[PDB]
């Protein structure tokens, strides 16, 4: 959160990871909102979590 | 000036805020205000 005061707030936090393994597009959210970054790879990868 | 900005941003980080009385539990203090709004008698808890 801006301008949060360090860990005085005692709250978790869930982060989401999204594939899509026919088109090669990893997205992420956070506490059920968007993010603005995402990732494109090539066919035939792996990927560990 | 210096010396109350360090005492009272200290104090607000830890979550403290103005109000009327000394309150330990609500975290309230009547001096977390500007220097500039102390009289001249109180800034002498500063400047002695």
């Amino acid at each position: 959160s801006p301008g949060q005061q360090g860990r005085i707030s005692h709250t978790d936090l869930v982060i989401g990871c999204l594939v899509d393994l026919a088109t090669g597009l990893m997205t992420f959210t956070a506490n059920g909102k968007e993010s603005n970054t995402f990732f494109q790879v090539e066919p035939n990868t792996k990927l560990f979590p | 000036e210096y010396t109350h900005e360090k005492w009272a941003f200290d104090k607000i980080q830890n979550n403290w805020s103005y109000g009327e009385n000394i309150d330990e539990e609500l975290k309230t203090h009547p001096m977390l205000r500007p220097y500039k709004t102390f009289s001249e008698k109180d800034k002498e808890i500063y400047r002695w």
